[PDB]
DNA sequence: CTGGAGAATCCCGGTGCCGAGGCCGCTCAATTGGTCGTAGACAGCTCTAGCACCGCTTAAACGCACGTACGCGCTGTCCCCCGCGTTTTAACCGCCAAGGGGATTACTCCCTAGTCTCCAGGCACGTGTCACATATATACATCCTGT
């Protein structure tokens, strides 16, 4: 197929289940990797590098929805990153 | 370290995009997630490590995690004990 | 009268894919990079380091911050990388460093099967009548990494001696174990 | 002496009163607190809790599960319109949002005869 | 030497138990259980005792806190919430 | 009464272009009506209520400013 | 692409109006001096995670190839906001009764609430099982082979 077809399929399966979109493995390095540049030799609980997934999860969802809104104000269907930039700046994260 | 940014890969970002509804991605939106995400950590973790090292502590705990997030006003639930 | 030499290594490693692209036309993965000799964090006193690919990709010109100083790209054949290191003090004039992009391996090397080519070259920044904050970060540059640092300039002989070491004590242990666990066994 | 009675029991809440109180006089929130704040408190929270948690249950039942889980009150939360309102920056673990409906995706296009 | 924590899933789950008989919960829906509950806690008794420092005043009452739920919940959740203290409330003081 | 209709066009054109617009759509004054409309209505309820638990008949001022502190909108200038 | 007007600004100097600043005089609230239980800090001790690996498995990320579908630009033309002048109107007055509506201050007083006990029962913790998941005998059950 084309362009209308697996990613309609991919977002109701994603949407129905829960589980964590990124690896674990990967992001606990970038955590560690963020943390290294404020106190080194620091250690971190696993309950709160699930704890960060999770919340980077929840933020990367709805900034993505807040993008697609943006796509869609534009009559487009791709997401392009002057949306993300324009959902930011409305956010105020980057005014 | 080994650039460990790059370990959220384009099909994670792609699943987090179908997630939130999205339909369509475009090639560069990969690198601006990267770099939302890597800010987003940023204040978290500077705010974890803010908690921890005031406490003397040299393990970020879970609790620090979830005092971050709640002053940015992402208050997060699963963790609370 | 202060003169402070900081010696780096600057190259590239180069993989084969076995097969040519399908479509695109590149053979080998490679990567252009530059980094200290000593274990020390460059990005102390350097600011920007730009590598000038050949004018056949989309943005020839590729730039880098940290201590790593590495792009990772793919291509079919062999050209010269213009690299210029640019350090945080803008009075000091930026260092240009000339390094031919090596993909393919010699004859000898090649009957030997290994896969990675490496092309590093061992080079020395000299810094002569530095400014007093130039000085500063020269002298102040922290240690980058707790492990060792290492280079594999040419790699057909480190091989070799890593392989001598490996092999032997892989061997040496295989034999200890099979020869005296089967005759245990037998009593 | 007399059978000592809880507060709980007295008023007739679930949560405990007792510890909301505790809380409440050595948590710095004033300096002497009232007698009938701890209560009211508690009421409100065990509304909500029962409020939620009935929501949940019925969430639970419409997807054939015995035991509630952070998907049950994500899509609870999500679909009140006042709890929603109330819990709209608080984000759960383990959780996800409303999904959308593959079956657009069969009167559109699928597979053809080709080589099938 | 045993380091005790506290939560509420004693009053949740019995809460559970008796408005749901038949279904259950799990260890982690009660802790976000848990979490709400602390949460919503925190959130009126910061506005209770903001409302009685508005007022000159030292003590959190059981008006103040009727007041705060009147502010934070929203439309029609506040109200019943509001109902069910003050029933609370007088089925307390007559000493049932 | 219905006096919500005080907010005219001149009136929110001037607030749109203040806020940078230079050309307003003819639907735009009946939709930002209604948005102040629910703004206030939101941030009177809370003054009210402020209010009514002081026992005080006059909507005080530091009611309002901390009924928009409660929106997060804290407005500077009038006590707080 | 200038002219050629033509409004719009906008210097720039002028001048009273009235808020900004200052000064005075008390009131009250921060300082002083001194006593008195905690707070928490710090010195151990324990043992729980945290980290660090290592191996096997394989999902998954990934590069490539390959259309199709969506993005962007272009174009046409055709509605609906802009600019601006006229009639309308609401928003300021001013009027003319005669007094209260309600925050603000204050003084008793007195219920309510802190403080501070002693207890004992109800809720964190340890342990007993039971619902679902897992891995394995098994009685046939389908090709293969003498025959």
């Amino acid at each position: 197929y084309r362009p209308g077809t697996v990613a309609l399929r991919e977002i109701r399966r994603y949407q129905k289940s829960t589980e964590l979109l990124i690896r674990k493995l990967p992001f606990q390095r970038l955590v560690r990797e963020i943390a290294q540049d404020f106190k080194t030799d620091l250690r971190f609980q696993s309950s709160a590098v699930m704890a960060l997934q999770e919340a980077c999860e929840a933020y990367l969802v709805g900034l993505f929805e807040d993008t697609n809104l943006c796509a869609i104000h534009a009559k487009r269907v791709t997401i392009m990153p002057k949306d993300i930039q324009l959902a930011r700046r409305i956010r105020g994260e980057r005014a | 370290l080994r650039d460990n940014i790059q370990g959220i890969t384009k099909p994670a970002i792609r699943r987090l995009a179908r997630r939130g509804g999205v339909k369509r991605i475009s090639g560069l939106i990969y690198e601006e997630t990267r770099g939302v995400l890597k800010v987003f950590l940023e204040n978290v973790i500077r705010d974890a490590v803010t908690y921890t090292e005031h406490a003397k502590r040299k393990t970020v705990t879970a609790m620090d995690v979830v005092y971050a997030l709640k002053r940015q006003g992402r208050t997060l639930y699963g963790f609370g004990g | 009268g202060v003169t402070i030499v900081k010696p780096i290594v600057y190259g590239n490693v180069a993989r084969y894919f076995g097969k040519k692209r399908e479509e695109d036309g590149h053979t080998h993965q490679w990567t252009v990079y530059v980094k200290p000799y000593r274990n020390e964090d460059m990005s102390a006193y350097v600011k920007k380091i730009q590598f000038k690919l050949h004018e056949s990709y989309g943005n020839p010109l590729r730039v880098v911050t940290k201590p790593p100083y590495e792009i990772t790209e793919t291509g079919w054949g062999e050209f010269e990388i213009i690299i210029k290191i640019f350090f945080i003090d803008p009075n000091e004039r930026p260092v240009t460093l000339y390094h031919l992009l090596k993909l393919f391996q010699s004859d000898t090397n090649a009957m030997l099967g290994k896969k990675t080519v490496v092309s590093e070259f061992y080079d020395e920044m000299i810094f002569q009548d530095p400014t007093a904050m130039m000085q500063q970060l020269l002298t102040t540059s922290r240690q980058l990494t707790l492990g060792a640092y290492k280079h594999e300039t040419e790699f057909a002989e480190l091989e070799v001696k890593t392989r001598e070491k490996l092999e032997a004590a892989k061997k040496k242990t295989s034999f200890e174990i099979a020869e005296l666990k089967e005759r245990l066994k037998a009593s | 002496r007399a059978k000592a009675k809880s507060r709980s029991s007295r008023a007739g809440l679930q949560f405990p009163v007792g510890r909301v109180h505790r809380l409440l006089r050595k948590g710095n929130y004033a300096e002497r607190v009232g007698a009938g704040a701890p209560v009211y408190l508690a009421a409100v929270l065990e509304y909500l809790t029962a409020e939620i948690l009935e929501l949940a249950g019925n969430a639970a039942r419409d997807n054939k599960k015995t035991r509630i889980i952070p998907r049950h009150l994500q899509l609870a939360i999500r679909n009140d319109e006042e709890l929603n309102k109330l819990l709209g920056r608080v984000t759960i673990a383990q959780g996800g949002v409303l999904p959308n409906i593959q079956a657009v995706l069969l009167p559109k296009k699928t597979e053809s005869h080709h080589k099938a | 030497k045993r380091s005790r924590k506290e939560s509420y899933s004693v009053y949740v789950y019995k809460v559970l138990k008796q408005v749901h008989p038949d279904t259950g919960i799990s260890s982690k829906a009660m802790g976000i259980m848990n979490s709400f509950v602390n949460d919503i806690f925190e959130r009126i008794a910061g506005e209770a005792s903001r409302l009685a420092h508005y007022n000159k005043r030292s003590t959190i009452t059981s008006r103040e806190i009727q007041t705060a739920v009147r502010l934070l919940l929203p439309g029609e959740l506040a109200k019943h919430a509001v109902s069910e203290g003050t029933k609370a409330v007088t089925k307390y003081t007559s000493s049932k």
